[PDB]
């Protein structure tokens, strides 16, 4: 209907100039620029795109600003755009005149590849910087003041592809969905960069939604059917544990607890968040036993439950580097839920979390006024957490509107 | 009360 156009549009028009107003009124800081490539950049929206904070941060004390340049994944290259912020968030018009006119160049490109997936690492061993996972399951280690890649590891071209990194940066594992089982790919990332370690295809599972390490010799799974498959460093073909979670919905994504090397923190498209225990689900035992797919949902009782903005399918979620408390949970529209369990720890040590429990447990709700639109472009990777600023995200829509903020608990530590 | 990209509109009533 053509009134349907002038329906979301116009609800939302409003909306966005409802959360424009308590814009100053909710966060410490909050901007927004437009990214500004050279010539032969493709601006489309549809265009396959990643962000991810770089540990390069500056200090600027004679204008009271903090640049932290971020890398900004559009298609073959790799732009770098320097944050400006100010100093007060963790220890501003020109700031902004100089990025918005200031034309990013390319500093790392990898011709022939598109850019799913990034992690920077600062590794003085192989001298690397970042290691961009491309759609085809490809990846690129590119070095300081190097616009072509050092090492690569290049797979036939015909999707998804998810890349995670040990956490001593030694052990490097990729996901080939392949149109044929899914396959968790092994790289030493440390002296043989860009050799396959190993090859453990999946049989069963087309494709591999998520990988996450859990330790330096412990790496998870995760396919489509939501079933959690944990296969380890050791020479084994199938995973030393299998966690199947059926009742808050569909499993899509996991996260690792920086801090406790047992608790997780799960999601599912029932927009439920769950914060389970390693050592429970490797205490059933015995995952040799026939992989009865009709066996109901394992009785393993998490150890705390919240739920997402109306069940919305949480797509992604990441510890804090910096806090064991603070939690960031993407949902399926773009809304970066933050999400802080210190009220959870403090109900467990006077001792289900209550409706007012987990409104509590809720630091804020950042939509950008409805304007990160449900494009092709999956956001999953679109969204970076700083590592060393505290509460400090960034966003990319598919709109191009890059979003740098921190928002305001109101609690003041 | 219960209802009495024209889904799109829908959708967005039930979350606010």
């Amino acid at each position: 209907s053509t009134l349907d156009i002038a329906e979301d549009n116009k609800i939302k028009n409003e909306e966005f100039k409802i959360w424009k107003k308590s814009i100053p009124s909710l966060y410490q800081h909050i901007s927004s620029l437009k990214p500004i490539f050279g010539s032969g950049v493709d601006e489309s929206p549809s265009t396959l795109r990643s962000i991810v904070f770089t540990n390069d941060s500056s200090c600027n004390k004679s204008k009271g600003v903090l640049s932290v340049p971020l890398l900004y994944s559009q298609g073959s290259e790799i732009f770098e755009v320097d944050c400006i912020v100010p100093l007060g968030l963790h220890y501003y018009t020109m700031e902004s005149q100089k990025v918005e006119q200031t034309v990013l160049i390319p500093k790392w490109e990898f011709k022939g590849e598109t850019i799913a997936k990034m992690i920077y690492v600062d590794n003085s061993e192989i001298n690397v910087k970042v290691i961009a996972l491309s759609t085809n399951g490809s990846l690129a280690w590119f070095r300081e003041g190097v616009k072509s890649p050092v090492y690569t590891m290049m797979e036939p071209s015909t999707p998804c592809v998810d890349f995670a990194i040990s956490n001593d940066s030694k052990t490097l594992t990729v996901t080939k969905e392949k149109h044929e089982n899914a396959t968790i790919k092994l790289i030493d990332n440390s002296g043989k960069i860009g050799e396959v370690l190993r090859t453990i295809p999946v049989p069963g599972i087309k494709n591999i939604q998520e990988i996450k390490f859990l330790n330096n010799q412990i790496f998870a799974t995760c396919s489509d059917d939501g079933i959690i498959r944990f296969w380890g460093n050791e020479i084994g073909k199938k995973p030393l544990w299998i966690l199947n979670d059926s009742l808050d919905g569909k499993t899509t994504c996991f996260a690792a607890s920086p801090f406790v090397d047992t608790l997780f923190m799960t999601g599912t498209s029932g927009g439920a968040l769950k914060v389970w225990d390693i050592r429970a689900v490797i205490a059933l035992g015995d995952a040799d036993a026939e992989l009865n797919i009709n066996q109901g949902h394992n009785k393993v009782n998490e150890l705390f439950k919240v739920h997402h903005f109306y069940s919305e399918q949480v797509s992604k979620i990441e510890f804090s580097s910096i806090s064991p408390m603070e939690v960031v949970t993407i949902g399926g529209l773009g809304n970066v839920y933050h999400w802080n369990f210190e009220p959870v720890f403090a109900i467990y040590n006077e001792i289900i979390i209550s409706d007012e429990l987990e409104a509590e447990s809720m630091a804020f709700y950042h939509t950008e006024g409805c304007r990160r639109e449900i494009g092709e472009n999956n956001k999953v990777n679109t969204v970076a957490y700083h590592k060393y600023i505290e509460d400090l995200v960034a966003t990319v829509d598919s709109d191009g509107l890059l979003t740098v903020y921190k928002p305001f608990t109101g609690k003041v530590l | 009360h219960p209802t009495e990209e024209r889904l799109i509109e829908f959708g967005q009533d039930i979350d606010g």
